[PDB]
RNA sequence: ACACAGGUGGUCAGGUAGAGAAUACCAAGGCGCUUGAGAGAACUCGGGUGAAGGAACUAGGCAAAAUGGUGCCGUAACUUC
RNA sequence: AAUUCCUUGUCGGGUAAGUUCCGACCUGCACGAAUGGCGUAAUGAUGGCCAGGCUGUCUCCACCCGAGACUCAGUGAAAU
RNA sequence: CGAUGUCGGCUCAUCACAUCCUGGGGCUGAAGUAGGUCCCAAGGGUAUGGCUGUUCGCCAUUUAAAGUGGUACGCGAGCUGGGUUUAGAACGUCGUGAGACAGUUCGGUCCCUAUCUGCCGUGGGCGCUGGAGAACUGAGGGGGGCUGCUCCUAGUACGAGAGGACCGGAGUGGACGCAUCACUGGUGUUCGGGUUGUCAUGCCAAUGGCACUGCCCGGUAGCUAAAUGCGGAAGAGAUAAGUGCUGAAAGCAUCUAAGCACGAAACUUGCCCCGAGAUGAGUUCUCCCUGACCCUUUAAGGGUCCUGAAGGAACGUUGAAGACGACGACGUUGAUAGGCCGGGUGUGUAAGCGCAGCGAUGCGUUGAGCUAACCGGUACUAAUGAACCGUGAGGCUUAACCU
């Protein structure tokens, strides 16, 4: 085992400086029913891309 | 003294009245249509943009559709600027065709290589692995011994170890011209050429000579 | 490929079945030997008629491969078995009075006015 | 782009025979050598597929040892002066990979019976 | 690596790789509507459009599309009578995926595929 | 010390083959594994397939690889027979 | 020589070339009689040597499959 | 001694020359071909087998070469562990015996979750003075070269003979390192043929599993080098060692002072890849923004209300791009991926039906049926509509033109 005391809270502080989240980056509002949804993903209104695709 | 651009088609062997059959790669040299002629010498040097094929109006932004307005609608990807110097071009915007090799009798080929991505030291450098026969364990693909025992500290910088391989600019230094038909738009080539759809292929007459 | 160690058979007339390459010769580097090329070699066969005992160390030349010829005018030629000549020790030039085989037709043109005179077909 | 099919066409002959595995053949070749321009003849066996355009191979073997004596005669060369056909075989299989271990006198291309 | 080969791996066994969608296969058949993981009902797509296209020619001596396996006796009372002849008439694509995200909070992506002359 | 790729005396025993209580598919019966969703890269390790050369490897044919089964023909020196 | 350093022993065969092998030499620094002397057939999950066999051991490894190394989710150590 | 792994070899070479070869310059007590020798250039390069664990040694064979000298008598968080070195004892020696002998021998210990200093790749970022993109340049860095062989000088010269060459010329293998898939071979667990054993589907027929892809024979794309293919040049410049011209210091003399011509593989120029963190931040082109008020010990910062270009990212069908990031092609303004229609190529003539034969088996229907990675077409499944980030012509100063 080695290691001088601890790695530095000033290194540790500057590794969120560069990317490393999994998290969905934006969701968006359906003109045919005013439902949010996620962009290429059909609405809990069973409506996306301007048409009804199953009844809810 | 310049050169062109123009698009691989294939491979093949043309046989020849000596028993060998002389493989040749055939390219098509549609006129490369110019988008400026600089001979007007501006901050002391005169220059040609001799451009091959277009980018797709969805792809291409105002910063590079106003740079191809000028000499037609069709704009982006490969304007190719090159510079003139102990030769003169006629000053006016005109596509220049594949008769500019009809007079001439070995050229070279730079374009991009294919993509090898991670590599590591034995495919990048070609280099001798360590036998597993009589024993050695847990590392066989490994150049061995990195610097000179005790003394050094330190290794030194651009070694042949580690690193990516492909995906960059590579140059065939001699090619054989066999066959060139402007009307047809053909460049007809003794040897073969690196890359695929990466590859832009710049052939050049030989400078050397 | 012929290379150090390999074996052949004998092509000058009434030798013996097996003989060994031991050095390519003629330097830059060049490893292998093909046909119509000259190489060291070591007598790993005797035979009562044999004219060179077992274990002696001479020059020899190739004239015949498994593997052929493919270069010169650049389509394939491919041949029973790996044959070599065999050459005097004080004096070169092979040692019996004939050669077998009808050998290549760049060995017809080669650097030995003793081997290019004799009745071989090609 | 078409110009690379068209430059086939015009280094293909004009006419060559239409061969196959189980095969017999008779070739001469001017041996592209010297200043005579001497012909040499032959006569031999295909298992070998042909196969087709202007990059055929055209092996040819003796088979009459366990060593099949093997050539590559290819159709469309220029070095080429005659190709002539004499006998085809009973084999209906293509690869026929298994006479390369026999000797001549077990490898006479099939004859059936049926 | 990968330079023509693309095929999804997924299982651990060679054939458990196509034996999880001809199982699957059959609950479609049976059900018309599946819920799956998105990467499980793009390799369940794979192959069963063309079998439905084979579905759609006169056979000989053959009845073995989808009953060499699974030993359902229900697709021979479908097949050739509105299986097949519902599909024949579109030119390509007899399944529609309704491609979704993750479930609830686990990596896994959701689809609930239907076979698509279904009405409402 | 563990809801552990480990260990634990005796009892039973069906089909096809196979010398068989081996093995491989199946029965009677049991189980899909107290992590799921994938993606298919250096590199190590366990495996699949191979051209021409060939013990030259290495201190060392070590390891690997062929040879191997069931019948028939045939079979040296020597021997405490 | 399971004994010998002297030696690269010497001479013969084996090998391209034999400090290793076997057969011999006597000039044995330091063989010899139940702390056994010298021989020996059958035999070896053997120390050394020869030929024959085949081989990824090697020339020189190449392709190909399988897991871990990974991107996420749920959980989640120790010496230092 | 509160820790310093040993011998050779492999494996990696490194750094030099009191130079092994190659380049260049002089001699020989050098006729030529040979043998022997002095020394400038460190620019290009500098062996394998046998016996042995071997440095050493002898011994077989090359190369243009296998030489001298250093590096823990060079490499163990390198490999081998054969030799040297313990833990049973076999043979020899000294001793009565423990114990002793620079004695021989069988067998005998090489294991690791990357913290910091180093280096490489790939993203991200700040710097650059409004914001953005595309191409260019070169302060800086690396590569490369040498040898053979055929032809010419020339069977000249020298040499009774035997033999047998210079220096300037032309061409071209191979080494080395990389690039192609035309082919030529290997592979190919998304294909196919033959087949041993067994299982189910009632049975049989016929299919679909399992036994290493059951095995055996094969194989497309792709991968791959054996396949085929290529270059570090020339010319000029300068110039060490060296050869000399004219000639002074110096009535005479001198290769040097002034005035000059020659003098190498290399060097400098030259070929090619990379390069503005060159904060020294370069050269050039292309796109875009025309709102209004207010505060400060106010030439620089900070607010309110309006307004949001060029550009970027996100979303997405695919990849001759890829660990993951990142990136080419491509998004209904559509043939990118799957499906379809037709064909191609591969596989090789199935099943069912009719027949030949005692039967195994064979024939016709049948160039059958089937079909990995292709290719002429085609919107059936999928490849948004908005929102987000980025603003509002941009500081201080002088020089130049016109109001």
């Amino acid at each position: 085992a080695v290691q001088q005391n601890k790695p530095t809270r000033s290194k540790r502080g500057m590794r969120r400086s560069h990317d490393a989240l999994t998290a969905v980056t934006s969701l968006s509002v359906d003109k045919t029913s005013g439902e949010k949804h996620l962009r290429h993903h059909i609405t809990a209104d069973g409506y996306y891309r301007g048409r009804k695709v199953i009844a809810k | 003294m310049i050169g062109l651009v123009g698009k691989k088609v294939g491979m093949t062997r043309i046989f020849t009245e000596d028993g060998v059959s002389i493989p040749v790669t055939v390219i098509e040299v549609e006129a490369n249509r110019v988008t400026q002629v600089k001979d007007l010498a501006n901050d002391g040097y005169r220059a040609i943009q001799v451009t091959t094929g277009a980018k797709k109006a969805n792809r291409v932004t105002k910063p590079e559709a106003g740079h191809f307005a000028k000499a037609g609608v069709e704009a982006g990807r490969g304007l190719w600027e090159f510079r003139l110097a102990e030769g003169e071009e006629f000053t006016v915007g005109q596509s220049i065709s594949v008769e500019l090799f009809a007079d001439v009798k070995k050229v070279d080929v730079t374009g991009t290589s294919k993509g090898k991505g991670f590599a590591g030291t034995v495919k990048r450098w070609n280099f001798r692995t360590q036998d597993a026969t009589h024993g050695n364990s847990l590392s066989h693909r490994v150049p061995g011994s990195i610097g000179q025992n005790q003394t050094p500290g330190k290794v030194f910088k651009g070694k042949k170890m580690a690193g990516q391989m492909g995906n960059e600019r590579v140059t065939v230094q001699s090619l054989d011209v066999v066959r060139v038909d402007a009307e047809r738009n053909l460049l007809l080539v003794k040897g073969a050429v690196p890359g695929a759809t990466g590859s832009d292929l710049i052939v050049k007459p030989a400078v050397k000579a | 490929m012929i290379q150090e160690q390999t074996m052949l058979n004998v092509a000058d007339n009434s030798g013996a079945r097996r003989v060994m390459c031991i050095k390519v010769l003629g330097g830059s580097h060049r490893r292998y030997a093909g046909v119509g090329d000259i190489i060291k070699i070591t007598i790993k066969e005797a035979i009562p008629r044999g004219k060179v005992k077992k274990g002696d160390v001479l020059k020899a030349v190739v004239v015949r491969t498994k593997k052929g010829v493919r270069r010169p005018d650049g389509s394939v030629i491919r041949f029973d078995g790996n044959a070599c000549v065999l050459l005097n020790n004080n004096s070169e030039q092979p040692i019996g009075t004939r050669i077998f085989g009808p050998v290549t037709r760049e060995l017809r043109s080669e650097k030995f006015m003793k081997i290019i005179s004799l009745a071989p077909e090609v | 782009s078409n110009i690379i099919k068209q430059l086939e066409q015009e280094q293909m002959k004009q006419d060559v025979p239409s061969f196959r595995p189980g095969d017999t053949v008779e070739v001469k070749v001017w041996v592209v050598e010297g200043s005579k321009k001497r012909l040499q003849a032959f006569e031999g066996v295909v298992i070998a597929i042909r196969n087709r355009g202007l990059h055929s191979a055209f092996t040819v073997r003796k088979i009459s040892n366990g060593e099949g004596v093997e050539r590559v005669f290819q159709t469309h060369s220029p070095v080429v002066d005659s190709i002539s056909v004499k006998r085809r075989g009973a084999v209906r299989k293509a690869k026929l990979y298994y006479l390369r271990e026999r000797t001549g006198k077990a490898a006479r291309i099939k004859e059936r019976l049926n | 690596m990968r330079h023509r080969k693309s095929g999804r791996q997924l299982n651990r066994n060679s054939s458990h790789r196509q034996a999880m969608f001809r199982n699957m296969a059959g609950s479609l058949v049976r059900h018309e509507i599946i819920k799956t993981t998105l990467p499980k009902a793009k390799e369940l797509r794979r192959v069963v459009e063309p079998l439905i296209t084979l579905a759609k020619t006169d056979s000989v001596a053959n009845r073995r599309l989808a009953f060499a396996r699974t030993r359902d006796n229900e697709i021979v009372a479908k097949l050739f009578n509105e299986l097949g002849p519902r599909f024949a008439s579109r030119a390509g694509g007899y399944t529609r995926i309704l491609k979704c995200g993750f479930r609830a909070g686990d990596n896994a992506p959701m689809a609930y595929i239907e076979l698509v002359d279904r009405s409402e």
